[PDB]
């Protein structure tokens, strides 16, 4: 899973 | 113009003068006499100095 | 602290507030230091620059929220050498020299020497040059009858009144400059003209312009 | 005859050149060898006074030893008060342009000159709590360089028209006027006494003025360049010459020639500002490297250094007392060493 | 170098008033100012001090909630506002100027005032009442203080002021010490902590009147009780 | 692969941090360089350090260990940070693009303001609206594990109409009116440049532009993914979570890189820089 992305 | 150099170097001419050695005996004699009161020389200790 | 002390203290407050007031208020104002050579018209220059809506002296000129000061150092029998370090941070030399006088014995020679020696001066390394070159008109008139090919050495141009001789003499004066570092702000002011002031100010304009870019990293 | 005037010049030069070097027995650094070196001395900036806004052209200290005037290139003449760090007055001047500043013995007036050609006299002490322009001494046509109070009554000036004058507050005119320079005259220094001045020039002489008589009494030429500064010798009978060749002098009135010499390899800029210790053994000299140094008058050793200041230092002044060393920079700070 | 007050008058118990000082000659916006009125046979006492610029406003307990101060600079202008003029208040109050700086002499200059009619602390007393004084010789006042007045930078704060019968009082003596300006050298100052001496030799005429001396620590500014030199 | 991804970023990460020390120590120990400018860009290269220290790492190393170990505390303060630092950056480099335009374009009347005073006015001012304007992000970061060991922080927004409006507002307010108000600012420097030695004045020109694409090209990416994200979601998401976001971020970041060669290390600064 995962989906990241914690905005810059 | 001309006249009054000639007439300065003659007031300078006859001059009195003395040895050098008893020019800088008399300086050093004065150096010393006055050294103890010197705060520059000797500095008074952080109880005299106002700054 | 005493009683009295403390209003010692708010005093020298009172007091160090007007300095920075008075310190920014001339932080506004610019100075420029004219520097006339032998019989060059400068008397009338600054009359005519004064009329129209415009001992050391000193003209101010309000111009458009900007305040400039024309230090003019009219009497000095003093070499030049030991009070020129006074002016280190005037923004522009204004180097008034006289065209009708390249027969007059030569003077020119002279007036050249002076502009070499003002502009090689270690003070005035960030600040430009305005060149006036007065008595046009005379020029003109003069210019028949004179043929400056036996004043000035090479001369190659026409022996007529062809404007080649303002030329000639403008390249001879710019020529002076240590190359590539200082511009020089030429201009041909007549006895009677009007635009001596407009070009002060443009060359002021682009003298600070011009250090901004350099001090700003833009260039 | 034209060719008489050189030839009795020549003469007489020739002769007292003959009869001050007949008047040599030794230097004077053969008679201090047998003399404890000051060895090393070090000073620490006590204060620094900050309110101007400019380079800062002349210093004077009050004979209290308190208050210090400084003048500076923003149109303004600041009088603090050294020990607490303090402004008692800042009066604003109507030429910006000063290269100089004094400070009245009594303490009442003061006087600062410029390229103005006029020595403008300011009154401190009077009514209204104001401080006014008491007169305007105008009669040089030159930058006025140095100005020494005589009296509350009298006023010793010296000008870039190759021409000292004396002044009567009072009156408002030259009541005698010392004219034997060439080139222009840089500095100036009062007797102990006031009875007699010394004055240095671009041609590379001081001279001696008698201020009763008005004539130069005597004559010293041994540097090589201008001679920006000069002091006295607290005894009275020796001064200190401060030149361009980086090289301070020694000369000694009585024996009328120069006794010593203080140079270094190092050092190659001019020197600014020169003056004595209380006693005479340290003599502080103000650099174009933007440091004091401190040489030894006798031995002619270098013996401490104040590198506090960022650009050259224009003044300096020591106290009466000799408790403090004011030193001023072209950086509008000048600071208090001790 | 001239103060006028304007005001006064008679005022019922509890009724507002404001007094205006007008300054001529001198530079008003430079000086700080003080209020010290004087009770009709008393002594003067300290009522209200503004600095130069308004930045230090002081007041005395006994008039403090109930007075402001002010001035304007460019009218030249030093403004006392009163509310609820108690039946303590009737008494003739001074405008004084004052200016502090390294050297100064505070206090120097005292005005004529107007006269109202409504219908801790260092306690310096001189034991002094009224001394025999013949004209020609040298007479002494003694004042004295609660706690030591010598400060730690060596000055001293005594003042002494000598009204004479009808006038306003003027400045003789500051920090004990020095000879105010305009003073005739005859005066004199001299004394250790707590305990001042004020001497006068060869007494002269035009100087029969009240002697007061005052401090100038910590602002409440107390005077003396005042002594009177009567033939 | 992944080699090329760590390589780049373990370059850029290097590359950032010592032209940002470098340039905070210089500028802070010349004593000498005290121009209008270089405050600027000291804040610039202080923020600059910032960002690199605070989000290359706990950006990269969660998204190849695939979960998030450092807990709340850690993740509150790096998203607190990133937010702070990526707008102190913007606003610094508008501060220097509008500070050119009223040295250049307008030098007599600019000469009475434009002293150190207005800079270290104007660096605090952007310093405390960037950490009032970025408070919402640490209060919203809380951490949720979406399985058994990923934990996966993420910013859970209160509700709908939050992501949208604050997504909208912080594009606009950082890149659409940054980016114009430089473009336009450049844009009339080159004009009174162009109005009046041809060379440098065309080099600076190319410069200029240099400066402006390269803001866009980086800034572009990172916020309309936020656009796409905040406004949908779960398409986003499925679109582009483990490679390409870690790259979209490598794009920001080079701005970090980008800054201090095109402001500092350039213009010939670096003598004082060897001097030192």
């Amino acid at each position: 899973d995962y989906m990241g992305w914690m905005d810059f | 113009q001309a006249r009054k150099l000639v007439e300065q170097l003659k007031m300078e001419a006859n001059i009195d003068r003395i040895k050098v050695s008893k020019a800088a005996a008399d300086l050093m004699a004065y150096c010393e006499a006055h050294a103890k009161e010197d705060p520059l020389l000797t500095p008074v200790p952080a109880s005299e100095n106002p700054f | 602290l005493s009683a009295e002390d403390k209003a010692a203290v708010e005093r020298s407050k009172m007091i160090d507030r007007n300095l920075r007031e008075d310190g920014e208020k001339a932080r506004r104002e610019l100075k420029l230091l004219l520097l006339g050579t032998g019989e060059s018209g400068k008397s009338t220059f600054i009359k005519q620059m004064r009329i129209i809506h415009g001992g050391i002296i000193e003209y101010p000129f309000d111009l458009q929220s900007v305040i400039f000061r024309m230090v003019d150092v009219g009497g000095q029998r003093s070499e030049r050498r030991k009070w020129i370090h006074c002016f280190e941070n005037v923004t522009s030399i204004m180097f008034l020299v006289a065209l009708s006088e390249y027969d007059q014995v030569n003077r020119m020679e002279e007036s050249k020497a002076l502009f070499r020696t003002i502009i090689t001066y270690p003070w005035f390394q960030n600040s430009s040059v305005i060149l006036f070159l007065n008595k046009k008109d005379l020029l003109e008139e003069k210019i028949m009858y004179s043929h400056l090919v036996d004043y000035f050495p090479e001369y190659d141009g026409p022996q007529r009144d062809a404007q080649a001789a303002r030329e000639f003499i403008l390249k001879m004066f710019v020529d002076l400059n240590p190359d590539s570092d200082k511009i020089i702000y030429s201009h041909f002011t007549c006895a009677t003209d009007t635009e001596n002031i407009r070009f002060v100010f443009a060359a002021v304009k682009d003298t600070i312009l011009q250090l901004n870019l350099k001090e700003y990293n833009l260039v | 005859e034209l060719d008489q005037l050189r030839q009795e010049a020549e003469q007489l030069k020739n002769q007292i050149r003959d009869a001050r070097k007949a008047c040599a027995d030794a230097t004077l650094s053969q008679i201090t060898n047998n003399i404890d070196p000051v060895g090393r001395i070090q000073m620490r900036t006590r204060r620094t006074l900050r309110g101007h806004l400019a380079k800062i052209y002349a210093m004077h200290w009050g004979t209290d030893s308190r208050l210090l005037v400084s003048a500076s290139q923003d149109g303004k003449l600041i009088i603090w008060d050294s020990y607490t760090t303090n402004k008692v007055h800042a009066i604003p001047l109507r030429s910006s342009w000063v290269m100089t500043c004094a400070y009245a013995p009594s303490g009442n007036y003061v006087a600062c000159g410029g390229l103005d050609n006029i020595c403008s006299i300011y009154n401190l002490k009077t009514r209204e709590g104001n401080v006014r322009v008491s007169r305007e001494l105008a009669g040089h046509t030159g930058y006025l360089s140095c100005c020494r109070f005589l009296d509350d009554n009298q006023i010793v000036t010296s000008s870039g028209d190759t021409t000292c004058a004396l002044w009567d507050i009072e009156t408002g005119q030259q009541t005698t006027t010392f004219t034997g320079h060439t080139g222009d005259v840089m500095s100036l220094s009062l007797a102990p006494d006031t009875r007699l001045f010394v004055s240095g020039a671009c041609d590379a002489s001081a001279k001696l003025w008698d201020v009763r008589e008005g004539m130069c009494r005597q004559t010293f030429t041994g540097h090589e360049s201008d001679i920006n500064a000069i002091c006295f010798f607290p005894n009275g009978n020796a001064f200190a010459t401060g030149s361009d060749d980086a090289t301070c002098r020694l000369f000694d009135l009585r024996a009328d020639q120069e006794l010593m010499t203080y140079s270094h390899d190092n050092i190659i800029c001019g020197i600014t500002s020169v003056s004595f210790s209380k006693s005479g053994r340290l003599l502080l000299a103000g650099y174009d490297d933007f440091n004091c140094n401190v040489w030894d008058a006798l031995k002619a050793d270098r013996a401490g250094v104040l590198a506090g200041h960022d650009n050259r230092v224009s003044c300096l002044g020591v106290t009466d007392d000799g408790m403090a060393v004011a030193t001023g920079s072209w950086d509008s700070f000048l600071k208090i060493w001790n | 170098v001239q103060l006028v007050e304007s005001g006064g008058g008679l005022v019922q118990p509890g009724g507002s008033r404001k007094l205006s000082c007008s300054a001529s000659g001198f530079a008003f916006s430079s000086f700080g100012m003080h209020w010290v009125r004087q009770a009709p046979e008393k002594g003067l006492e300290w009522v209200a001090y503004i600095s130069s610029g308004s930045g230090t406003i002081y007041y005395a307990d006994t008039v403090k909630g109930r007075f402001t101060i002010s001035r304007d600079d460019p009218k030249n202008t030093l403004f006392l506002q009163m509310t609820s003029l108690r039946s303590e208040d009737t008494a003739m109050y001074y405008c004084v100027r004052s200016i502090y700086y390294y050297g100064s002499s505070p206090f120097d200059f005292w005005g004529q005032g107007t006269t109202l009619t409504v219908s801790s602390d260092i306690v310096m007393t001189q034991a002094t009442s009224s001394v025999p004084v013949t004209p020609g010789e040298s007479v002494s006042i003694s004042c004295r203080s609660s706690k030591s007045l010598l400060h730690s930078n060596g000055n001293t704060y005594l003042y002494w002021f000598l009204q004479r019968p009808g006038q306003s009082p003027q400045l003789l003596i500051y920090r004990m010490s020095n000879l105010a300006s305009g003073v005739p050298d005859r005066f004199s100052g001299s004394g250790s902590g707590t305990a001042f001496t004020l001497t006068i030799s060869r007494l002269e005429a035009e100087d029969v009147g009240v002697y007061y001396c005052m401090q100038h620590l910590e602002y409440p500014l107390t005077f003396g009780a005042g002594t009177k030199l009567e033939l | 692969e992944l080699a090329i991804r760590i390589t780049l970023y373990a370059v850029i990460f290097l590359m950032s941090v010592g032209g940002n020390m470098l340039i905070i120590v210089v500028l802070g120990l010349s004593r000498r360089l005290r121009t209008v400018t270089n405050a600027f860009l000291l804040s610039l290269a202080v923020s600059d350090l910032l960002l690199a220290v605070a989000c290359m790492p706990f950006t990269l190393l969660p998204n190849l260990m695939g979960t998030f170990i450092f807990g709340t505390v850690i993740c509150k303060a790096v998203s607190y940070l990133m937010g702070v630092s990526v707008s102190v950056s913007t606003l610094s480099l508008v501060a220097i693009a509008l500070e050119r335009y009223s040295a250049i374009c307008r030098p007599l009347q600019a000469r009475v303001w434009q002293t150190r005073s207005h800079a270290a006015r104007v660096i605090v001012a952007t310093w405390l609206l960037s950490g009032l304007l970025m408070v919402p992000y640490p209060v919203y970061t809380v951490v949720q594990p979406v399985g058994p060991r990923v934990l996966q922080c993420v910013h859970r927004w209160p509700s709908a109409r939050v992501r949208q409006t604050w997504s909208v507002l912080l594009l606009l307010l950082l890149f659409f009116i940054p980016g114009v108000v430089m473009a336009v600012a450049y844009g009339l420097i080159s004009r009174e440049l162009y109005l009046g030695k041809l060379l440098a004045k065309k080099r600076v020109v190319r410069m200029l532009l240099v400066i402006v694409v390269l803001f866009f090209l980086c800034w572009l990416p990172v916020y309309s993914a936020n656009t796409w994200r905040a406004f949908d979601g779960p398409g986003a998401h499925r679109a582009l979570s483990g490679a390409p976001i870690s790259f979209i971020h490598l794009l920001s970041y080079a701005s970090a890189c980008v800054n201090p060669l095109v402001y500092c290390f350039m213009h010939r600064r670096f003598r004082q820089a060897c001097l030192e």
